[PDB]
């Protein structure tokens, strides 16, 4: 029997390793590779997948980050096309939070956690740093909602809530008015979950509103401490970086070993249906695919460049490693390590916004009260 | 849930009555209350006990009453509280 | 003329649909409507992309109306992506295209003929208002629409003069291995007459069997469940309790050709409004090569009109996410045998009655 | 009476204040809004919330 | 003494496939104290039902 785990990746050089990874994972009932480079447009994206499916009867597919930085439209057709046949697809470097929706992506998996998982990191930061009053600045798209929604749910575990969850439209231009609402708020800790370009709009308005001075704590995720965000980010931003986020070779080799581990577990099954040899004619479901995905749920690999590969209930990676790092003198320097459970900070000092060496309180109580009375004669 | 509730006898609010000499257990519309000394079971009743009845059946918790013997309502003697407090 | 193609999957009354095209009256709208009825089988996702691309490349059709017979939601995702790149609106009249997908693309103009999870949950509160059912219990699995279902219910319960009482929001889970014992203790903590179950068709059988193990499926209780569990009304897993209430779309009073006329009317009426004010003709690039370079041209102004279209007095207006603000909902009940029967209807936030006093 | 107590509260708790009278003139009651099948507070209760 | 007897619940075994009638009747019990009276073999059948 010949089983192909053909992939859909750009970076022709990296695709060679995928064949090499297949050629080395088999030695540890046969594995093959039919990777094809990324076409420019997105209509031909789906047609290529069937052609690859036709030529090899592929069992599982790999999709990785292309040179195109959209990261939302390019990897969609692979999941959509293979989702018809219930063939699982591994999202090597697709961190968009949409793919955790099983209703939209019936058969899709990820080797990297979504951007929505950074809120789980921020939870432990509050526990270590004793913060209980935060302001969420999330975009109105799905990515912003996902970061909001997971953070909010875990906040009721300790019976706590965010002070305010100010939202802004994606790609907004006049964000200053929204940040004016955060001025009168007692909380000083600000959590931002914007995009590459929206973050700078919040950064540019904060600087002119004196919200990047002493006493303010900026908790920030992956996308807002990279790219154009660093150009406008104030000093003291406390962002997050995935340790092996951009290691394409690590994910290709890790994913091949993970699938091949479950490949040998399909032998002890009754009434296994072969994958379709033609996308043009088939209209069935291939019920072993969901069974293959269910086995691949618990298929944790012993080691790896990225560490142990455990999958969540929705198919996202479990127990990922994050790096906590500040922006000191316009230089992003690593300050801490997140091991998937707790926060490990280094002996290095933290330069808080405004240059404060000591940790700010993170909450300023308002002593000016507005008081409503009524006309009652004796009182 | 189950809570241990302390009390103290006052004429209109918490009236403490002796248990039935024949039955040996507390009457109707009257809750039991222990009295450490020997450990004696008595029957409590009054204005404040009725409030505890309505609260417990509306907040949905159970309780066991017991009369305080360390003191009274409560006072701070050299930084330590004695009594119901 | 505005190119509209009705793509049909499986057996259908194509002749009646053709007659409905002539019976259409959009003369006042001044649109010159064109209909190209195209028939095919289920085929494949590879064909559906090339079939529509060929149709767009031939006569430069502006809008697409799609009907289906299979009960798979994978068709809806492909249609959404096709509308995302071709910039041509697609209508989920029936079948897989009518299956509702919660989150779509931001630039897509793909719409579906169906309710949302919230609209069904809002409808579920209506049937309990009439029968004076105010004691709740929500049981949900890890289905992706479980937490929107609960939130919509909780929003309506609060700050409302109607006196409700919600007891449990039990969160089930079946990914655990040999977790039947663990799910058993959680389900026993239910003392409410009415249970608003939300799960999947096969997940419901597991839950109902566990309830059948306790035996309290229906004896003095009542279970209200969305259309997801109902699924194929022709098939009943024989474990669903007698007295099970479900909310369904108008899939019997509305025929297959009934929606095609409305679907064509929606596009033509929307195109009428843009011509009166904007007076712009949309001519998207029909080629399917380098479609990313074709993203400069956009029809978001036209998309502002498909959202709000009123025809024959019926507000067939679509949401920004492709739902329907005023859809035709029906209520289905299990009789003594295993058969779904109508017990009501919902329209314009008003719940139409057939059977009034519950047994 | 209430202003003199407010001045005492401010002095012994160190907060400043701005007093205004309730616009509705009411004390506060969750009046039903039949339009939206909901309830909302009025008076000072609505202003505080 | 304050007494209240709120259930006089009684079960029957002569029915075939009458387990559901036994089980659903058991749900009416809402008291901390249950005063049972049956056969040792017969009690095991209903203790499992109550469980």
């Amino acid at each position: 029997k010949i089983v192909n785990i053909g992939a859909v990746l750009s970076t022709r050089k990296h695709e060679q390793m995928f064949r090499e990874a297949v050629n080395q994972a088999n030695k540890r009932i046969q594995l093959n590779a039919t990777s094809v480079t990324h076409k420019p447009n997105a209509i031909q994206m789906a047609l290529s997948v069937c052609e690859d499916l036709i030529s090899s009867q592929v069992y599982a597919i790999l999709v990785s980050h292309p040179p195109t930085p959209n990261d939302h439209f390019t990897p969609t057709p692979v999941s959509y096309t293979a989702g018809f046949y219930r063939i699982p697809v591994l999202g090597l470097t697709t961190r968009m939070s949409i793919y955790s929706d099983k209703s939209i992506h019936l058969s899709f998996l990820r080797t990297v956690p979504p951007y929505s998982h950074q809120s789980s990191v921020w939870f432990e930061m509050m526990r270590v740093y004793s913060w209980n009053h935060i302001i969420l600045l999330v975009s109105d798209d799905h990515e912003g909602r996902a970061a909001q929604k997971r953070l909010e749910t875990l906040l009721e575990e300790r019976e706590s809530k965010a002070e305010k969850v100010l939202q802004f439209d994606p790609g907004t231009k006049n964000v200053t008015a929204l940040l004016m609402e955060a001025k009168e708020l007692e909380a000083r800790v600000i959590i931002l979950s914007a995009s590459e370009d929206d973050a700078a709009t919040v950064y540019r308005a904060a600087a002119m509103l004196n919200m990047t001075g002493s006493g303010y704590v900026w908790l920030v995720g992956e996308r807002e401490i990279s790219g154009n965000a660093l150009r406008y980010a104030p000093d003291g931003i406390l962002g997050l970086q995935l340790i092996n986020g951009k290691n394409e070779s690590a994910h290709i080799s890790d994913a091949v070993g993970v699938v091949a581990q479950a490949v040998h577990e399909l032998l002890e099954k009754e009434n296994i249906t072969d994958p379709p040899r033609g996308c043009v004619g088939n209209t069935n479901i291939w019920k072993t695919g969901p069974l293959f995905k269910r086995v691949l749920m618990s298929s944790k690999y012993a080691d790896g460049v990225t560490g142990r590969v455990e999958f969540n209930e929705d198919g996202d990676r479990k127990f990922a490693n994050y790096s906590i790092m500040n922006l000191q003198n316009r230089k992003l320097v690593q300050v801490g390590i997140y091991n998937g459970t707790h926060v490990i900070p280094n002996d290095r000092k933290i330069i808080w916004p405004g240059g404060e060496t000591e940790k700010p309180r993170g909450y300023q109580m308002s002593t000016r009260l507005k008081i409503v009375t009524i006309h009652q004669e004796p009182f | 849930d189950h809570l241990s509730i302390v009390t103290l006898e006052e004429a209109p609010f918490v009236i403490v009555e002796s248990v039935d000499p024949l039955s040996g257990t507390c009457m109707r519309n009257t809750v039991p209350c222990q009295k450490r000394i020997g450990y004696i079971k008595k029957c409590c009743k009054g204005f404040c006990i009725d409030i505890l009845k309505k609260i417990s059946k509306s907040v949905k918790f159970t309780y066991d009453l017991y009369l305080v013997t360390n003191g009274k309502h409560g006072k701070k003697i050299n930084g330590t509280w004695n009594g119901m407090i | 003329s505005i190119g509209i193609a009705v793509i049909l999957v499986g057996t259908s009354d194509e002749v009646a649909i053709k007659d409905a095209h002539e019976k259409d009256d959009f003369h006042h709208l001044s649109v010159v409507p064109r209909v190209e009825l195209v028939a095919m089988n289920e085929t494949d996702p590879k064909s559906i992309i090339t079939r529509i691309c060929d149709l767009m490349s031939d006569r430069k059709i502006q809008g697409v109306v799609f009907a289906d017979d299979t009960d798979q939601e994978a068709i809806a995702q492909i249609l959404d992506f096709i509308s995302a790149q071709t910039l041509t609106p697609i209508l989920g009249i029936h079948g897989g295209s009518s299956m509702i997908m919660a989150d779509k693309d931001e630039s897509s103009m793909f719409f579906q003929f169906g309710p949302s999870i919230e609209q069904q949950a809002s409808v579920m509160l209506n049937i309990m208002e009439e029968y004076d059912w105010y004691i709740f219990s929500i049981v949900t699995t890890y289905f992706p629409g479980y937490q929107d279902f609960v939130n919509k219910i909780r929003s309506t319960i609060e700050n409302s003069f109607v006196g409700w009482e919600l007891e449990e929001v039990l969160l089930l889970d079946m990914s655990l291995d040999d977790g039947d014992s663990k799910i058993q203790n959680q389900l026993k903590k239910l003392q409410s007459p009415i249970i608003l179950l939300y799960c999947t068709k096969e997940e419901a059988t597991y839950i109902f069997e566990v309830a059948n193990s306790v035996g309290l499926t229906g004896y003095g209780y009542t279970w209200i469940v969305p259309s997801l569990v109902a699924g194929d009304t022709d098939t009943v897993p024989a474990e669903f309790p007698t007295g099970l209430i479900s909310v369904s779309y108008d899939e019997w009073d509305y025929g297959l050709p009934a929606r095609v006329r409305d679907g064509i009317a929606i596009i033509t009426t929307a195109a009428s409004d843009m011509l009166s004010e904007h007076s712009f003709i949309p001519e998207p690039k029909s080629s399917c090569y380098n479609t990313h370079e074709k993203r400069i041209y956009q029809s978001n102004m036209l998309n502002r009109y498909l959202i709000n279209v009123t025809f024959e007095g019926r507000n067939l207006s679509f949401s920004e996410d492709g739902y329907q603000m005023h859809p035709k909902l029906v209520i289905i009940l299990l009789n003594k045998e295993r058969k779904w029967e109508r017990v009501g209807k919902w329209k314009d936030k008003s719940l139409q009655m057939k059977y009034y006093v519950w047994p | 009476f209430c202003i003199d107590l407010l001045i005492k509260l401010a002095r012994t708790m160190n907060f400043t204040y701005e007093v205004h009278l309730v616009a509705d003139g009411k004390f506060g009651t969750q009046e039903r809004v039949n339009n939206s099948n909901k309830k909302e507070w009025n008076g000072m209760m609505g202003e505080l919330l």
